[PDB]
């Protein structure tokens, strides 16, 4: 079976989505 | 139902509405089905996600972390009311990484949970049933069964679900309930009803509880209650935390991090009280309160990246990987601390039949006695060709295949089998091959007689089905098999009394036929049958049969040969009392020996090699074989067990020559015996005994009823796949293919894990010191943090994220099967290895930190420039006579802070690599061995570039993007490390070769 | 050059090397043309396609809605990760379809912008040119004049390029340059060099600069800069936003469209709101932050098509594409706003002469006396034919054609003619026709002439080109005109001083030559020339005269005819004082009456039937005339102005009766007033005035220099296309034809716009209120969604991209030029509108959550069947001891969805129909009026059945292809609104009329 490839994608979009809310997050009170 | 015990038999079948012998219908059982549910527990709710990163947010020194830095930026506007962003943004950030750190956490904990789960699914609970489909008895998952259905258990059966007694099979019926009832020794049931409908469990001895395991017998019973309305399910409502109960590797593993734990925060205090003398420098608000809260950030901070972590759950991470690929392999492992000593076992005893063979019985050769004169004494020898229990082969004489029917010594022999047996011949449609019912030895005796066809009937015109026990049939047409005085080990031996089909007034007319080993069914011969005549028993004739049994024992087959009789003058019908079985011995006497078969069951092709690699791991293999003690030596030698000239004297014991020595002498037997033959059930428990009074590690294979106290007694239990439940709960460990090799399989993956288990940790510890010495050592020599908060735990999350999971991936080691099996007394991580922790670590921090001080010091192409005295950093704005154009905001600058982190985290990558192998070079264990880490280097690579290339970012992590140059100084800075535990491998490999 | 100012005026012609006689030759043409470029300003690049769609990404709606739309996703493969495809693919539509709505909006503010732009196209900017291709002035594009060469300029005139004033031709050079040094008054202008070339503008007093206007005089000059190089174009550099100013009309719609917006947030965060009680629905992953997301996802899904974004917008659209019809139909409308003012028309000021008549110039009749005897008075009356200028015609007296030579008083008659002229005739070849060459009454007085020819000269022999002037030269050749006292509207009349030719001692030969006005002419006479005689003019005479001049000032001709006299002993040569006007009458005294010029203009064509239209439309129509009293009210009548009978006498005034009245009476007057001749230049703007008090919107024409300040004070100012460039700059639109009939086309295709104006708005706030209680009602009724956030902006994008821009191509309405101009007062949105909007809007609503409710409560051959309770379908899971056969996923069925839909986008289809007229039924204006509406209407149609058959579509879009028999219960269901707003057009058209 080995659900390890999963494993590589989940802790690479986990990283990927939190560093997309900090682009977001900084300017909505930049504006 | 309800009080079933209370009950008469009838009163049980009545509720229910069902006879004994019918069992329930489509109709019921999906009735039932529905009525009642499921024969099992209520599948659990669990826990959600939400929960779980709330739970971890309960730290606290994350608390304490969070809630500073929430003070700090509250106090970002009183004191100069200046510009901000970053100083408001900072907060969201860390609790950001906080909790995609947290969240990464959960995937861990999720998978293993599961892992450990989805191994039940390799071996779910079954079940007995009579139903109304087909007449014969239906194996079912127990889930499947509905209170009210017939069930059936027998001898080492698990009890499905609570059974009411409906009919006794045995003549007695014994229970071990100790789960439940907690007696350890087994009781007794009956099928009357218990009185006291108020009584208790104990009380209940016409009643079976789902859980049990039937001790001794055989018998019938109808299903009372299931799921939860069960003795045992009304008792799993109870105890949540049913193990409490520490490997000793988590408990030295959680020793040493705590020591790790304790010394981290020390010199994480150490780091806010070096810094109290400039609490009220300027640039914190000239203040003790932003002064103190400044540097008690960074102390919590790094408190919070450098503690070693979920340690023990880098055991349990492990164990779950191992487990997953050991049951890939058809190793079933129950118990989960056992993988753990599986790595240090030093001794495997394995039964021979069906472990190290393949229990595929078949009859190859037999003689008969050709013609007897004085001294003169000549064998009719045969091969029988075909090994399957297929009726399909020929019997030849001298490499030319013969009528068998034309000898009559043949013709006796082959009535005997025939007659001699309990088991038959079964042809499956679905598989489209024929298979045994029964014994394989009876088996493959059936199938010989229908080879043989001593009568010459048809057979071709027969279905495949007929073809089955069609000269068998036959066989029995002639005889009347009256009664079996079945076999006894004291006596190696059985018959079977016979009387003609057509005989109306016979007094002389009956025989008795045996069928045993040939040792002592001979001696009780006088008579030597000649085809049909019959001739005194002497002494030669006595010594040519039993040469060639001893030939063919001894041969390149190592056969398990049957000596065949009969007793033409057999004693009374009546003088014969069937109730002792040391009478037996005497009715089997004054024999006329008829012919010898002699059958094969090779061994498995993979033991061969697979004994070699016990060899070469220095674990030794003990055989535990019922052949004689000669077959039992030819064996191992066949084997490699022995080899072909070497002596074996004092290698190899029976059952009786063991018990023959004195208790010192057989401690004294173990620890070089390598094979015992013919042994009795309690020599399991012995051999164990003393062999662990040696402190060797031992695995011990069985699968009887009478095998679990030397299972439990073991280091490693291993029970067959297609044994009974009661050696498999027993036991720590099931063969899913009751495969030798697999054991050694088994073996090799412990030591594997053990590996994996000390890369990860060599990782996590070695990263985490450099984490600390990084800011202690900017702490002491005072110079510009080299690291912020920030990007710590960022570096942190990526770290222990994407490699180190990564390293879950390593293939196994090489020396893995070439050393001696590790002493479970060794400590885990050892002094040499201590040092190689520090060094690497140690290093790592000093190259952050120099990395840093690389753009000023050493600035080449790059501001600041100030060779010395980077120092005293502080007395800048005030004592700025040393100041020769420098601006003091430059210790604030964006491209030292982008040195430290584009190094810790190159540098990472690379002691990722170092990983691989715990002491093999990258050159003898290439970088590309490991792709899934490989990757993992790539996606750490591109967030990094990314943190410095998008705007935003860069900004909020205080980083610069850096030139070309500058990345190949951070290569000439951090490539050293690969280098340097190179170094430490090579000397580890080749000076402290263990 | 530089500082030409600074320097003299041979040190610029000599700079650029030409003579102020020769102009520009075409190589110093081509030559600084490519070393200085055109003259023009640089044309403004602006914004890219893709440049103002991202502009348009940047809504706090579009955040917003874009964002809660992938945090609805990420914890959707995070959270619960399920079977999702459309939910993936949500997001990735959302854009997809936000994408292809801004292309619509682009697409408009494209077509907005060339409509605008494209009308300086229409007026082109001219200059005048001296240069070497011919002797005499060349009028070219303003673009084609290098920096170097000689300009021409005059009263009225535009500069077209910064010039150096070389000659003034004039007395006085007054220029208006207002534009650019904000000084309202006219400054002097003279050609000597200003010493400081580091002086200002203003002080530059021997300049022009490119963009003023010639006050008053002419000049000659050289170019110095011209493009960004000039002191108007380093300006132009300055401000690009000069729209800062909006319509009162624009205002009143952008309130309401606030009040809309502020109502859609209100009852949008309502419908949110509303819904928390269902935030943890199992649908929900039982979440309240993923229920909040959710409904959150609906509220700004509403918003972003709900609320009104481009309403202000609309109205430029319109403005746009009938400012366009109107250059079309010859009215260039030079001002945006005035378009909204031109509907409100309610009087128009026209000059009559040119714009009421075609200013075609000629001579129909004449008289001279025959003979006098003391009360016995004839006149020799005759017609000349042709009116064309166009030396080709006969005298005719009594219908019969005579040799008008052989009549001395013709003689005479003639010699007046030809020598009290300044005008004359010229044969153009291209054309092959005779043209004017100055003043039509004086040209065609040379036709005149030349028809008449009283010295039998020869004119078949000679070209059409000498022909032109034959007999007019031949009149010259007798005597020679000193000097002329030329007209003054004090006197009403104009003399000429000749000598004789071949006379030396004739101080008894001399003559004076007097024309103007019967009136005054012939009270300054003595005698009345009798052939070659003279005698005295007696009382009867002079009426005689008097009533032939009332007979045709009065007849079907109404004749604008002169008076022709001789002085024959004129004052001595040196008696006279040719500078001040007041003494010329005195001089023109003592004559001799010669005879009468009757002569014609017609009135146009079309003038009659346009007075009629303005009659009908409730506009009041003013003749402004030079004529005398009696004949201006002449021609009123013959054109409709005044009925053939009727009494004026008080609507009526001349220029002095108007004076003589006090202002309260004057005020008085011009409230009835239709009629003004011989009026000043300030009764103009005197008028106006008045007519404003009376709250009139007037339109007023003009065309010279001192019809600026009337023009200005006008609403809407409507300068003639042959006139000064200063009437131009003044108006606020200008007359391509010089046509009366134009004006009023200008004024009906303001009625028009304003109408479509209506329609727009009407459909785009109706449907939208329909888009928001569609879902109100689905929300506050509880019931199943009846449309997903996917499908209502797709809705949105097809609704207000086809139907809503094919109005654009609305014919005009019907009753539109029979009502009375609309007040600028009345507002926009009228109160019966308003619940037109309401009606229909709330209809459509209801008629796309009822299409739901039809396969639910009264499903036909369909699923759901729920008759009742409808409403609880979120207790449907759990309360279920009320469902009958029914999943509950029922209420997630692809069918009441595609109801909602199929039916809002049919009936939107429907309400562009009823959006044809503003109050007139389709029976009276049929549906196929506009073939791009019906278009349209196909192409909508055809989107929609797509998405509902190519498998990848109704897929993503939650919908599921209807059958024949529901579609006609769409129509059944949709068909009712225009029948509904049937009804409200019927009761407004005879309810309330206007
Ligand atoms: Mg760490
Ligand atoms: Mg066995
Ligand atoms: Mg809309
Ligand atoms: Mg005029
Ligand atoms: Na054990
Ligand atoms: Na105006």
């Amino acid at each position: 079976m080995e659900r390890s490839t999963r494993e590589l994608c989940l802790n690479f979009t986990v990283v990927l989505i939190t560093v997309i809310l900090i682009w977001l997050l900084v300017r909505s009170y930049q504006y | 139902m309800e009080a079933a015990h209370s009950k008469s038999t009838e009163e049980c079948l009545a509720y229910f509405g069902v006879s004994e012998t019918t069992g329930l219908t489509p109709d019921q059982v999906k009735r039932h089905l529905e009525k009642y549910g499921h024969n099992e527990l209520p599948a659990e709710e669990g826990k959600s996600l939400w929960e779980l990163v709330i739970e971890q947010f309960e730290d606290l020194l994350v608390r304490i972390l969070l809630l500073a830095a929430c003070i700090s930026f509250v106090l970002a506007w009183f004191e100069e009311g200046e510009e901000t962003i970053t100083a408001f943004v900072e907060p969201f950030v860390i609790l950001l990484i906080l909790i995609a750190n947290a969240i990464v956490g959960v995937w861990q904990e999720r998978n293993a949970e599961n892992a450990i789960e989805a191994l039940k699914e390799y071996e779910p609970e079954m079940g007995k049933v009579y139903r109304a489909d087909r007449k014969s008895v239906q194996r079912i998952k127990a889930r499947d069964i509905v209170p009210g259905d017939i069930v059936e258990v027998a001898v080492g059966d698990k009890v499905p679900a609570d059974i009411r007694i409906l009919s006794i099979k045995s003549t007695t019926l014994r229970v071990d309930q100790s789960i439940l009832t907690g007696e350890s020794v087994s009781v007794i049931k009956h099928t009357e009803p218990v009185p006291d409908p108020r009584a208790v469990n104990q009380d209940k001895k016409n009643m079976l509880f789902s859980g049990t395991n039937i001790a001794a017998g055989k018998a019938l019973g109808i299903v009372a209650t299931t799921g939860v309305s069960t003795e045992i399910g009304k008792i799993r409502d109870q105890m949540a935390a049913t193990e409490q109960d520490k490997t000793p590797l988590q408990q030295k593993l959680d020793e040493f991090g705590e020591q790790l734990s304790k010394v981290i925060s020390l010199i994480c205090v150490a780091v806010w009280l070096i810094n109290i003398g400039h609490f009220n420098d300027p640039v914190h608000g000239g203040s003790w309160i932003r002064g103190a809260i400044y540097y008690f950030k960074i102390a919590v901070a790094l408190a919070v990246a450098a503690i070693p972590e979920g340690l023990p759950a880098v055991i349990t991470t492990c164990l779950a990987l191992g487990t997953r690929r050991m049951a890939k392999k058809n190793a079933i492992v129950r118990s989960l601390p056992s993988v753990e000593t599986l790595g240090c076992t030093s001794v495997i005893c394995s039964d021979k039949t069906g472990t190290l063979t393949t229990n595929q019985m078949s009859v190859c050769k037999m003689f008969i006695i050709d013609k007897v004169d004085g001294d003169f004494c000549s064998l009719n020898e045969f091969s029988i060709t075909g090994s399957t229990y297929a009726p399909e082969g020929e019997v030849l004489k001298n490499d030319k295949p013969i009528r068998s029917g034309q000898f009559d010594g043949l013709v006796e022999l082959a009535t005997i089998c025939a007659l001699c047996n309990d088991s038959s011949l079964d042809f499956n449609e679905t598989k489209g091959v024929y298979e045994k019912v029964g014994e394989a030895t009876e088996t493959a005796l059936t199938t010989l007689v229908e080879k043989m066809n001593v009568f010459n009937t048809e057979v071709r015109n027969l279905s495949k089905v007929e073809r089955a026990n069609a000269c068998n049939s036959v066989i029995r047409q002639l005889m009347k098999k009256e009664f079996t005085l079945e076999f006894s080990r004291d006596r190696k031996s059985m018959s079977v009394y016979c009387s003609p089909a057509k005989s109306s007034r016979a007094a002389v007319g009956n025989k008795m036929f045996v069928k045993g080993a040939p040792e002592g069914v001979i001696d009780r011969c006088n008579y030597v049958r000649v085809g049909t005549t019959r001739v005194p028993m002497t002494g030669p004739v006595k010594e040519k049969i039993l040469s060639v049994i001893k030939e063919w024992g001894t041969g390149r087959d190592t056969l398990r040969c049957l000596a065949l009789a009969t007793r033409d003058t057999p004693p009374k019908r009546e003088e014969m009392v069937l109730d002792d079985s040391s009478r037996f011995m005497e009715y089997e006497t004054d024999l006329t020996f008829v012919g010898v078969v002699g059958m094969l069951d090779p061994p498995r092709k993979e033991v061969m090699g697979s004994i070699q690699l016990c060899r070469d791991a220095g674990i030794r293999v003990i055989m535990i074989t019922g052949d004689n003690k000669g077959t039992a030596i030819a064996i191992c030698r066949r084997i490699g067990i022995f080899g072909e000239n070497e002596e074996v004297a004092d290698r190899a014991y029976t059952g009786r020559e063991f018990d023959d020595l004195p208790l010192a002498e057989q401690r004294e037997a173990c620890r070089r015996a390598c094979c015992f033959a013919r042994v009795e059930p309690s020599h399991k428990s012995k051999i164990v005994e003393y062999l662990q009074s040696y402190d060797e590690i031992t695995a011990m294979t069985g699968d009887g009823v009478n095998d679990a106290p030397a299972l439990k007694k073991a280091e490693i239990g291993i029970a067959m796949g297609s044994g009974t439940a009661v050696a498999k709960t027993a036991s720590e460990m099931v063969l899913a293919d009751d495969n030798f090799s697999t054991i050694v399989a088994a073996v090799e993956e412990g030591r594997a894990i053990y590996n994996n288990m000390k890369q990860f940790i060599r990782y996590l510890i070695s990263s985490n010191v450099g984490e600390v010495v990084c800011i202690f050592l900017t702490a002491a020599l005072g110079l510009p943090e080299a690291l912020i908060p920030v990007q710590l735990l960022w570096v942190n999350l990526v770290t222990d994220g994407l490699p180190a999971t990564a390293l879950g991936f390593n293939p196994p080691d090489l020396d893995i099967m070439d050393r001696p099996p590790r002493s479970p007394k060794e400590p885990l991580i050892s002094g040499w290895l201590f040092f190689r922790y520090m060094a690497i670590g140690g290093y790592v921090g000093a190259a952050t930190v120099g990395a840093a001080a690389w753009w000023f010091m050493y600035a080449e192409d790059g501001p600041g420039v100030t060779y010395h005295q980077l120092t005293h950093f502080m007395q800048c704005t005030e004592d700025h006579p040393h100041f020769e154009g420098l601006d003091c905001e430059i210790f604030e600058a964006p491209e030292p802070m982008t040195m430290a982190l584009s190094v810790l985290v190159t540098i990472e990558m690379c002691n990722a690599l170092n990983s691989l192998s715990e002491n093999q070079s990258l050159m003898r264990m290439p970088p590309w061995v490991n792709i899934w880490l490989l990757g993992s280097i790539c996606l750490s690579m591109s967030l990094h570039f990314l943190i410095l290339y998008v705007d935003p970012l860069p900004m909020i992590f205080k980083l610069k993007a850096l030139d070309l140059t500058q990345w190949l100084m951070v290569l000439k800075i951090s490539l050293p490390v690969i280098g340097l535990d190179e170094i430490l491998k090579f000397i580890a490999r080749n000076y402290l070769e263990g």
